[PDB]
């Protein structure tokens, strides 16, 4: 949502354009087997300990 | 070079304008072909086998 | 030199040399344009910095290569090499006429001998094999010998 | 203190100069005007300066060169030029004859009409250089004649310059002062030849430049003063505005050139802006110079920062694709197909491939691959260029094949076959020439070959060679 | 006997500071431009980090512009773009 506040507050907006869902990137999904496929290949992310 | 010039002259072999880039079976390994895939660039005409 | 996908690859020395050359030329021009002192000084300083980065980088601000974070490898690093201290004649070198594989027992052996895999011995002595082959006359020419063992 | 990085060195070294007061801008620009126009007047007072313009325009109407090289504009068309120039020639021919206390009025005007001409930078510089070179000759003879008295023949410089100034051509100072019965007088009899032979060129320059040595020095000297004033004022102006250059260069930061590089080329830009500016137009110098600096910056950037230089317009044309690539990014789902962009552009639509290919900057040959070791990518680039040994073996043998097989042919068959080709001989010889060296030419020679081949066609002479073709 | 002139066996490597002239010795030309290759025809831009004129021909025994492509013409410097025609190996040396 993009709001443009009318200058000289109280804060209220001249126009707020609420854009529909904007696609930013796709994200990897996890298999029922707990694996990810990057390129045609099952991959695993090892849990980190710190 | 002159040796191959004479050689090609005698045996009438037109030297091809093309070199063999074919994907050969790795030396020493032997098996059965189970599956074949063809990924064609979008816009390039699909060949026969494709 | 070229590469697959039409892309190129090149040493960092080209980036460095390029910088040094460009700045040097800019200095010559600024000399001919009678630029004010502050400018010619700044330029000279920059050139010194560049020449330094070329000879040995890291005694200075540590210049980075084009569109890459990793600091460009200077000439000093070209000499010094890495992996501790060796330059190419110590740590190792790749060598022709060689091979390797898993080892087995062979109790039938005599202390002066070892079992050598057939294919291995073929590939290893390939040059000698060619020679003997066309030495006796079993092969017309070296090409034909190659085709024979092939 | 100095943190060693040249960025701060320059940053502080420049911050030592105060911002120009709005009055000071006009004051400095005024100083500039004074200086320049002074050197211009100094040019106009040189006779050869006018004569050269005439001698060149003679070549212009003679089709021996174009007008665009000799001038750009007057103060203000080939006909208008063809007349206006004749005006210059007129004022020259009038000023030229009065050289007989009257002339002092007209030689003023010759300069004016010469000032009406806006010359080409190359030409103007050629003139200036010519003047100072002439002065270097004048100095050659002056120092030559000077060192033959004080340094060699031992005369005081006090008495030397006494009668020397005001003539330096005639013998009033020389022949009349050798007989003076002074100590340094009778010493001059030995070098009297050399000096007197040297006076020749000295009187000659006066005929060339059309001035007395006296005047000759004065004119271009005053010019030098003017130029000095100009460069001084200009430099003051440039030094004043460096902050602006920095401010602009900060925008172009990661475009592939270092901060200092950007501010430097931009600084050159500011220099140019100080060169071409007129305060009389009332244009704010700040906003005017901003364009010039941003210009030099962009130009330099796109011109150099690539390992593979690309022509100017090309980069722009690439950016134009990088533009429409974004609008269709999330709007199109994934992104516009590689072939759907340039429809939005005006062009054959094929350009996308080539442009998108050559563009991408080469990968550092030192880019470390896996294992983190010294296994850097460059160590993996194989040499295809060098021939494999197994080849040179076969070539070494093919030498023997062709030689052995050429041993079996007749004398003239071997000679003709080796000659027709380049076999073990420099280059080769045209089939017309092969007979020229055999005394027997044309079809005959061309027959012996065609038969020779036949002999080498069948499985006796044709055997050893047959295997060589796989 | 005369000592020697050119390549023979060698011993005793020496190392020392370089002189401007001693540097101008190993140099067969001055690189005046940051340019590398033509961007279209990948041939080297003359007087650049990669140059055939200063350093060496791209392909063996073949001049850049191609006036002399024959193994016959070897010790010849080309008229058009001076590149003497010699093994591309000398591009690793000069
Ligand atoms: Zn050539």
């Amino acid at each position: 949502r993009l709001v443009i506040y009318e200058r000289e507050a109280p804060e209220g907006t001249v126009k707020d354009i609420k854009e529909q869902e904007v696609y930013m990137g796709e994200i990897p999904l996890m298999t029922d087997n707990g694996t990810f496929v990057i390129n045609g290949t099952e991959r695993v992310i090892v849990s980190q300990l710190h | 070079t002159p040796e191959e010039k004479l050689l090609r002259a005698i045996f009438g072999e037109k030297a091809s304008d093309v070199k063999d880039s074919s994907l050969r079976v790795p030396n020493g390994v032997s098996g059965t072909v189970i599956d074949v895939q063809v990924f064609t660039r979008d816009g390039v005409e699909k060949d026969k086998r494709a | 030199v070229p590469l697959d996908g039409g892309r190129f690859a090149t040493s960092d020395l080209n980036d460095l040399y390029r910088r040094v050359i460009n700045r040097n030329n800019r200095l010559k021009r600024l000399l001919d344009l009678a630029a004010p002192d502050i400018i010619v000084r700044n330029e000279k300083r920059m050139l010194q910095e560049a020449v330094d980065a070329l000879l040995d980088n890291g005694r200075r601000g540590r210049a980075i290569t084009g569109s890459n974070k990793r600091p460009l490898k200077s000439l000093a690093d070209m000499i010094k090499g890495k992996q501790g201290r060796f330059r190419q004649n110590l740590l190792g070198k790749r060598v022709d006429y060689s091979g390797r594989s898993v080892i087995t027992v062979g109790p039938y052996l005599r202390l002066h001998q070892c079992g050598l895999p057939k294919k291995m011995a073929l590939e290893l002595f390939k040059p000698f094999i060619y020679g003997k082959l066309e030495l006796r006359g079993l092969a017309t020419t070296i090409k034909a010998a190659k085709k024979m063992v092939e | 203190g100095r943190t060693t990085d040249p960025v701060r060195m320059y940053m502080r070294e420049m911050g030592t100069v105060e911002l120009l007061t709005r009055e000071g801008e006009i004051d400095i620009a005024k100083r500039i005007e004074d200086g320049i126009n002074q050197v211009q007047c100094s040019v106009a007072e040189y006779p050869e300066a006018i004569t050269y313009l005439l001698e060149q325009y003679d070549r212009v109407e003679a089709e021996e060169a174009r007008l665009s090289d000799l001038i750009t504009g007057f103060v203000d068309d080939p006909e208008l030029a063809r007349e206006k120039f004749a005006e210059l020639r007129a004022q020259y021919v009038v000023t030229r004859d009065t050289i007989k206390a009257t002339a002092q009025e007209e030689i003023l005007k010759l300069s004016e009409v010469f000032k009406q001409f806006r010359l080409v930078p190359k030409q103007f510089d050629y003139l200036v250089n010519s003047m100072r070179v002439m002065m270097d000759r004048v100095r050659t003879q002056e120092r030559l004649i000077m060192k033959l008295c004080v340094e060699q023949c031992k005369m005081p410089k006090k008495n030397f310059i006494t009668l020397f100034t005001g003539n330096e051509t005639s013998d009033t100072w020389f022949n009349a002062a050798i007989a003076m019965n002074k100590p340094w007088s009778e010493k001059l009899h030995d070098v009297s030849e050399e000096v007197h032979r040297a006076l020749q060129k000295l009187q000659q320059i006066e005929e060339e430049t059309g001035l007395t040595i006296e005047q000759v020095k004065d004119i271009n000297r005053r010019m030098s003063i003017g130029e000095a004033k100009a460069r001084r004022a200009k430099k003051e102006m440039v030094e004043a505005n460096l902050r602006l250059v920095i401010s602009i260069a900060k925008k172009y930061t990661n475009r592939g050139l270092q901060f200092l590089d950007l501010i430097q080329e931009g600084n050159i830009g500011l220099m140019k802006a100080v060169d071409k500016f007129e305060y009389r137009r009332g244009y704010k110098f700040s906003t005017y110079a901003t364009w010039w600096i941003r210009q030099a910056i962009t130009r330099s950037i796109a011109d150099q920062a690539r390992t593979i230089r690309i022509p100017v317009h090309m980069i722009e044309t690439i950016n134009k694709l990088n533009r429409i690539s974004r609008q269709m990014l999330q709007e199109m789902g994934r992104e516009p197909t590689p072939e759907e962009l340039a429809e939005r552009m005006l062009m054959p639509e094929d350009k996308i491939r080539k442009v998108l290919k050559i563009a991408k900057e080469p990968i550092s040959m030192e880019t470390p691959i896996g294992d983190d070791e010294d296994s850097h990518l460059g160590d993996f680039i194989e040499d295809t260029t060098l021939e494999l040994p197994l080849d040179s073996a076969t070539t070494e043998s093919l030498r023997a094949a062709t030689h052995d097989v050429l041993a079996g042919l007749t004398a003239r068959e071997a000679k003709v076959l080796r000659m027709r080709f380049g076999i073990d001989m420099n280059t080769d010889y045209t089939l017309e020439e092969v007979g020229k060296q055999f005394d027997v030419t044309r079809e005959r020679i061309r027959q012996i070959e065609a038969k020779a081949l036949r002999k080498l066609r069948h499985p006796s002479r044709s055997e050893v060679l047959r295997s060589f073709l796989d | 006997l005369k000592a020697q002139t050119k390549t023979e066996e060698f011993d005793a490597i020496k190392i020392a500071l370089a002189s401007p002239d001693m540097i101008r010795s190993w140099s067969f030309g001055e690189v005046k431009k940051p340019e590398t290759i033509n961007y279209r025809t990948f041939k080297p831009e003359r007087d650049g980090l990669f140059c055939a004129r200063i350093f060496g021909p791209v392909k063996d025994y073949e001049c850049l512009c191609g006036k002399y492509k024959r193994l016959k013409h070897r010790g010849v410097i080309c008229e058009k773009c001076g590149v003497e025609v010699t093994q591309t190996k000398v591009r690793r040396e000069r």
